């Protein structure tokens, strides 16, 4: 018992992409399919579902003229084509299989796939700029200082941040990147440590980004003022 | 119908009892109603269907009930991996989801500010970081003021998960602005406001 979907794909505004979703250890037409999306931060929002027998789906009015579901009964797999993408498409698309159920309501999912990252953007790859939150007289409360990093303008997710490459861990706060104006994420990494080993510990944090292939380390120096 | 669910921010502390709500108001009484547990990077999972039914594998702490219109989804006693998003459905509808949080003292934010850093400007691309280290609960108003003036519409937020040990946020608040807009103000400043409390940090451009 399983549903496999396909992988993470990226689009520019306008075109259509075009999700699988393979079912094992169940009979494919004995239960129908339906396509639930869920943008990030947002609920769970229904699309549609197919009849595996005859073919004939129900799409919800939203996504009606825009959704295409189907099926391949030989390989047990169904499929669903988003065409006319806009920049609030951008979610993760699953699959969910209705349970049999004893008064014939074929609305209880209790089978999922772990879905599929549908990214639409009109922007291009880019390597993470990252700059130094220096310490100073303006981040030093009493003992305690504070210092990281700003990952900013890079395309797209996502980004991986250490310090002291994972030697330090304590008191580090990653925050979740935010989609500037430009189109490109920005995020940024703090660590709290204390004010007396600013002048003798070094603090590097280490950023990758798998899909620019870069690997930008920056070392804090602190400040001052 | 349309399925509205509340409170979407539940706080309670762990081992006691939590009650959710979801109205299907604009429906008959269709008791075909479901409950789902959802956590980061993974899919919902069922936990009860029908009115009261439980389904497979779900332990006894969760239960479910309704009449006509209002529905209930109760914990007996909270389990840590029972601090999650939920949501109901009837047919297709979906609520817009029940967060149950960890309760724990109000702690005030930790407020740090950062300068553009000098690298940065010779970009043309100036940044100013507004930190709030380790508060609760998660709401707060952070406002950003440039030589005494509110802004809007220039800055971005985004928070932290609650921290597994202290079970607190963290809230980063970043201002973009231009080289030139930058270097024709000297004070600035974001006002972090919490429960009749308001600290404002600032700073001078140059020094």
């Amino acid at each position: 018992v399983q549903l496999v979907q396909s992988g993470a794909e990226v689009k520019q505004p306008g075109a259509s992409v075009k999700v699988s979703c393979k079912a094992s250890g169940y009979t494919f037409s004995d239960h129908f399919m339906h396509w639930v999306r869920q943008a990030p931060g947002q609920g769970l929002e229904w699309m549609g579902w197919i009849n595996p027998k005859s073919g004939g789906p129900n799409y919800a009015q939203k996504f009606q003229g825009r959704v295409t579901m189907t099926r391949d009964r030989s390989i047990s797999t169904a499929y669903m084509e988003l065409r006319g993408l806009r920049s609030d498409d951008t979610a993760i698309y699953y699959c969910a299989r209705p349970m049999h159920d004893y008064d014939d309501h074929d609305w209880y999912f209790d089978l999922w796939g772990r879905g599929t990252l549908v990214t639409v953007s009109s922007a291009s790859t880019k390597g993470p700029s990252v700059f130094p939150l220096a310490p100073s007289s303006k981040s030093t409360s009493g003992g305690t200082a504070a210092l990281g990093c700003l990952v900013k303008d890079y395309f797209p997710e996502p980004v991986t941040v250490s310090w002291n490459s994972g030697a330090l861990t304590s008191g580090v706060h990653t925050f979740p990147a935010v989609l500037q104006s430009s189109g490109l994420y920005s995020l940024s990494s703090v660590v709290t440590v204390p004010s007396s080993s600013l002048g003798t510990q070094t603090y590097i944090c280490n950023v990758n980004h798998k899909p620019s292939n870069t690997k930008v380390d920056k070392r804090v120096e602190p400040k001052s003022c | 119908s349309v399925l509205t669910q509340s409170p979407g921010t539940l706080s309670l502390s762990p081992g006691e009892r939590a009650t959710l709500s979801c109205r299907a108001s604009q429906t008959v009484g269709s008791s075909y109603l479901a409950w789902y547990q959802q956590k980061p990077g993974q899919a919902p999972r069922l936990l009860i269907y029908g009115a009261s039914s439980r389904a497979t594998g779900i332990p006894d702490r969760f239960s479910g009930s309704g009449s006509g219109t209002d529905f209930t989804l109760t914990i007996s006693r909270l389990e840590p991996e029972d601090f999650a998003v939920y949501y109901c459905q009837q047919y297709e509808a979906f609520g817009q989801g029940t967060k149950v949080e960890i309760k724990r003292t109000v702690a005030a934010p930790s407020v740090f500010i950062f300068p553009p850093s000098d690298e940065q400007l010779k970009s043309g691309t100036a940044s100013v970081v507004c930190l709030l280290n380790n508060f609760y609960p998660r709401e707060a108003k952070v406002q950003w003021k440039v030589d005494n003036a509110l802004q809007s519409g220039n800055s971005q937020e985004s928070v932290t998960e609650q921290d597994s040990k202290d079970s607190t946020y963290s809230l980063s608040s970043t201002l973009t602005l231009s080289k030139a807009d930058y270097e024709k103000h000297k004070v600035y400043a974001c006002e972090v406001t919490q429960g009749t409390t308001s600290v404002t940090k600032s700073f001078n451009r140059g020094e």
